DNA sequence: ATCAATATCCACCTGCAGATTCTACCAAAAGTGTATTTGGAAACTGCTCCATCAAAAGGCATGTTCAGCTGAACCAGCTGAACATGCCTTTTGAGAGCAGTTTCCAAATACACTTTTGGTAGAATCTGCAGGTGGATATTGAT
DNA sequence: ATCAATATCCACCTGCAGATTCTACCAAAAGTGTATTTGGAAACTGCTCCATCAAAAGGCATGTTCAGCTGGTTCAGCTGAACATGCCTTTTGATGGAGCAGTTTCCAAATACACTTTTGGTAGAATCTGCAGGTGGATATTGAT
C-alpha cells in the first residue's frame, strides 16, 4: 500500500458506539475505583473495610448516573445547533434537573 | 505517582462512557469538570452509607447501606440484594 | 414474557438481565413506572440521535 | 453447625417462568433483579395504602385500599387488568373457603 | 408634542416584570379556570362538586409550575443565543425534567 | 349565534394572562406559537392531578372534592403545597 | 351545639416569634403555612427513622435513630446546630427530672 | 428570624407570606430542604438575567 | 448632551377588616405502680477481608497528523412589541345538598395452642454457553 | 462504479462454571378455638354549593405602526478524532492469617399498659392598630430633540 488505511472522523467513534451499546460490561477499572472510595471513606471515618459487592454497587450507580447526564447533555448541545459538548451544557442540564449541588 | 487518586479515572474511560451516551464529539475541557461532578455524587452517597454503617456500630461496609443511600437520592438500584 | 420474546429474538435460551432492560424500556407504561431505576449489568437501549449521523450523500457524485 | 436462613421469592418466579415458557431458563443475577423488583413494589403499595387509611381515620386495610392504591400508582390499562385479576382471585377465594 | 408619547420596544415588558414580581396576586381570572376544572372532572366522574378553596389551591399550583417552567425555558433559550422562547425549548425542558410528554 | 366563548373552554385562558405568567418567569419576548402549546401542557398537568384527587374522593364515598385530597395528590407528584391544610 | 376541636401548633410558633422579635406580629395564613411545614418535617423524620429501625432488626426507635435521620436529611452546619440543641436538651432532661 | 429581617426591609411590622418566600429562597440550605415546595402567595425573586436587560452603553451619543 | 412628559417614590390622614386579647371548660399531659418486655455486657467461631508475589497482557501516556467543527461579521426579512378604542366579557349583590359528627352493632379479625407441612441448606449431578476455529459476507474509503 | 482493506456475522463444536436435580431436615402456614376490635348502616346539625339576573367596572379582539430579533449565509481560524508506538499499571492467580460478621447466653436497663389526678390548649365574646385605601406632591426615569 502507498499509504496507511485511515478511517475518516466519526466512523470509528460510531463503531465504538454500537459495540458498547451492544455489551454490558463495566467500563471503569476496578482497582482505581477501589482506592478512590477507600480514600474518601478514610476522610470520613478511619480504618474502614468494604465488601466487594458494595463497591460494585457504587460502580453501577455511578456509570448509570453519568450516562443519563451525558444523554441529556447531548440533547442540550444539539439544541444549540452544535455537535460538540461543552461545560455549560452540563451545567445547564444539572441546573434544570435540580441536582444543583 | 498518585495525583490525589481521582486521576485513576482516566480520560478514555470517560470517553467510553460518553460514547455509551450516544455522543460523537467531546471537548478537552469536559474531563476535569466531570471528575469534580463525579466526586460530589460519590461523596454524598458514601456519607449516607457510612451513616447507616455507623448506626449498626459496625466497621465493615455492606452493600445494603449503599442501596439505601442510593434509594434516598431517587436513584433506586436493583440487583444487589433487597 | 416480554423478556423471553427478546431472548428468542437473539437466539438465546437462557434469560439474562440485558433482556429485562430491553423489555422494560421498550414499553411506554413500564418505562413510566421504572423511569428512575437502574438495572445492574443492564446497559442501555440502542439509540443515536438522527442529526449526528453522517449524510446519506456518500456515493458516486462525479 | 450453626447456620442461617435466607428467604427469597426464587421458587415462585421459577414456577411462573415455567408456566409461561416451559422450555427456558434464567440466570441467578436476573432472579436477583426480580427479587429486588418485587420487594420494591411491595414497599411502595403498602406505603400508599397506609397513607390512605390514615387520612380517613380507618384502622383497617382491606382489598379496597389496595385497589385504590393500585389505581393511583399504576397507569391505565395495566391497572385495569391487574384489578380484574385481583378481583377474580378474591371472588374465587371467598367462594371456595 | 405633535407625536403621542411612545416607549421603545422592550420597556413596558420590563415594567410588567417589576410590577408582577413585586406583587403576589394571581394573574389568571377565576371563572374560565373554574369552568375548565369542572369540564375536565366531568369526563372522569359525573355530578361532582368542588369547594372553592380546592380550585384556588389548584390555581396556585398550576401557576407555580408554569412559572418554574418558564424560568427553565428562558435558560434553555439563552443557551441558543436567543431572547425569544419557542416550543422546542419547552419540549427540551420537559424532556430533561423526566416528565412524559 | 356561535359565540361559545372562544371555545366555551380553555381558550378563555387568554393570551395576556399567559403573557403575565411569562413575565413572572423573567421572559421578555414571546412567540405567537407558545400559547397553544402552553394550553396543552396545562391540560395534561391538571388531568393527572384531578384524577388522583377524584380517586381519593371515590374512596371516601363523597361527591364533594375537598382541599386535602388535592394537597395529597400534589404531594405524590413531587409538588408539595403549603397553605391549604396539611 | 356539637362543638368540634381542631388541633394545631399555632400558639407555640407565636410564642417563639414574640421571643425572637418582640415587636412583630404574624397573620393567620402564614401561621397555617408554618403549621403545614412542621407537619411535613415530622412525617419525613418519622418515616426515615422507621426504615432505619427495620433494617437493623431493632424494635425500639431511640434518640440515636433520630440523630441519624437528621444527619441524613439535612446539610452541614444546620445538622450540627440541630444536633447540638438536641444533645443539650436530652442532657438537661436526663438530669433534672 | 429571616422573615423578620425581610419584613423590616419593607417597613411592615407584620409578617406576610411574601416575606417567608423571600426568606426561604435567599438562604441556600433551606432552599435545598424545600426545593420542591410551593409557598402559596409567595411569588418569586426579582432575578432577571443580565443579558435581556438593555445595553449599559446607552450614554452620550451624537 | 438639555428640557418636557410622565411613572414611581414617598410624606401625611382615617377607619375597619382582620389581629390581638380575656374566659369558662374538657381532651390531654403527667405521676404511680406494676408487668412486660427488650438491647447491651460477656464469650466464641469461622467466613470473608487486608497486605504480598509472580508471570503476562492489554490498556494508558505521549506524540503526529489532518478533516471537519465553532465562533465572528453581516444582513433580508419577518415578526412580534407599543397604542387608540370600543366593545364586550368579567365582577358584585339579592334554599337543599352534603360534609361533618354520633349510636351501636353484625361482621371482621387479632391471638394461644397444636398439627402438619412446603421451603430451605446443602450434596450430587446436567448441559448451554464462554471460548475457539474458520469461512463467508458488509460496510468503508480511495480512486 | 469499481475494487482493495478492516470489521462483522455465522456454521462446527467442546469442556466446564453455572444451572438444575435431589435428600433430609425443621422454621413457617393452616386448623381449631377463642378473645378482642371494627366499618359501615341509621339519626341529626350547621356550613356552604348550585350557578340567574341588573347594574357597573375594567380587561381583550382588533386593528394599526415600526424597530430590533431570527435565522440564513460566508468564512478565518482552530481543535479534537484517528492513529502508531512504547512501556508499564493493571489481571489472573495463589496464599496467610487477623479480625469483623455474625451468632448465642442472659439478665440489667428501658418501656408499654392500666389507673388516677392536674392543667393548659382551644372555642367563643370583647377590644386594638397596621395597613388598605385615599390624597397629594417631589424626584427618577425615557425619550424627542
Amino acid at each position: 500500500v502507498k499509504k496507511p488505511h485511515r478511517y475518516r472522523p466519526g466512523t470509528v467513534a460510531l463503531r465504538e458506539i454500537r459495540r458498547y451499546q451492544k455489551s454490558t460490561e463495566l467500563l471503569i477499572r476496578k482497582l482505581p475505583f477501589q482506592r478512590l472510595v477507600r480514600e474518601i471513606a478514610q476522610d470520613f471515618k478511619t480504618d474502614l473495610r468494604f465488601q466487594s459487592s458494595a463497591v460494585m454497587a457504587l460502580q453501577e450507580a455511578c456509570e448509570a448516573y453519568l450516562v443519563g447526564l451525558f444523554e441529556d447533555t447531548n440533547l442540550c448541545a444539539i439544541h444549540a445547533k452544535r455537535v460538540t459538548i461543552m461545560p455549560k451544557d452540563i451545567q445547564l442540564a444539572r441546573r434544570i434537573r435540580g441536582e444543583r449541588a | 505517582v498518585l495525583r490525589d487518586n481521582i486521576q485513576g479515572i482516566t480520560k478514555p474511560a470517560i470517553r467510553r462512557l460518553a460514547r455509551r451516551g450516544g455522543v460523537k464529539r467531546i471537548s478537552g475541557l469536559i474531563y476535569e469538570e466531570t471528575r469534580g461532578v463525579l466526586k460530589v455524587f460519590l461523596e454524598n452517597v458514601i456519607r449516607d452509607a457510612v451513616t447507616y454503617t455507623e448506626h449498626a456500630k459496625r466497621k465493615t461496609v455492606t452493600a445494603m447501606d449503599v442501596v439505601y443511600a442510593l434509594k434516598r437520592q431517587g436513584r433506586t438500584l436493583y440487583g444487589f440484594g433487597g | 414474557e416480554l423478556a423471553g420474546n427478546a431472548a428468542r429474538d437473539n437466539k438465546k435460551t437462557r434469560i439474562i438481565p440485558r433482556h429485562l432492560q430491553l423489555a422494560i424500556r421498550n414499553d411506554e407504561e413500564l418505562n413510566k413506572l421504572l423511569g428512575r431505576v437502574t438495572i445492574a449489568q443492564g446497559g442501555v437501549l440502542p439509540n443515536i440521535q438522527a442529526v449526528l449521523l453522517p449524510k446519506k450523500t456518500e456515493s458516486h457524485h462525479k | 453447625r450453626k447456620r442461617s436462613r435466607k428467604e427469597s421469592y426464587s421458587i415462585y418466579v421459577y414456577k411462573v417462568l415455567k408456566q409461561v415458557h416451559p422450555d427456558t431458563g434464567i440466570s441467578s443475577k436476573a432472579m436477583g433483579i426480580m427479587n429486588s423488583f418485587v420487594n420494591d413494589i411491595f414497599e411502595r403499595i403498602a406505603g400508599e395504602a397506609s397513607r390512605l387509611a390514615h387520612y380517613n381515620k380507618r384502622s383497617t386495610i382491606t382489598s379496597r385500599e389496595i385497589q385504590t392504591a393500585v389505581r393511583l400508582l399504576l397507569p391505565g390499562e395495566l391497572a385495569k387488568h391487574a384489578v380484574s385479576e385481583g378481583t377474580k382471585a378474591v371472588t374465587k377465594y371467598t367462594s371456595a373457603k
